[PDB]
């Protein structure tokens, strides 16, 4: 995926290599990608 | 399982 | 009002307010009715 | 320190 995220996003990866999507605004975590709603 | 809590993360 | 589908509103230890999201199994404070805490 | 709530991993 080439778009970027969005304000207040940040993209991280467990250890065991799964990502995961960190809203700094709202202080929640998901495997949901806000780019494209699905994980 | 659950994503990782937020307080872990940062 | 309604939350949304698999939301749910829980109490902290000082009774305040956050909302439970059962789709995304996270937290947060901010009302997903309004978009404010 | 953010305002954020308990995690879902405690409570559930």
């Amino acid at each position: 995926n080439e778009k970027p995220l969005p304000e207040g996003w940040e993209m991280r990866f467990t250890v065991d290599g799964i990502p995961y999507f960190v809203d700094h605004n709202r202080r929640t975590t998901t495997y949901i990608d806000p780019r494209t709603g699905k994980s | 399982e659950a994503p990782p809590c937020y307080m872990d993360v940062i």
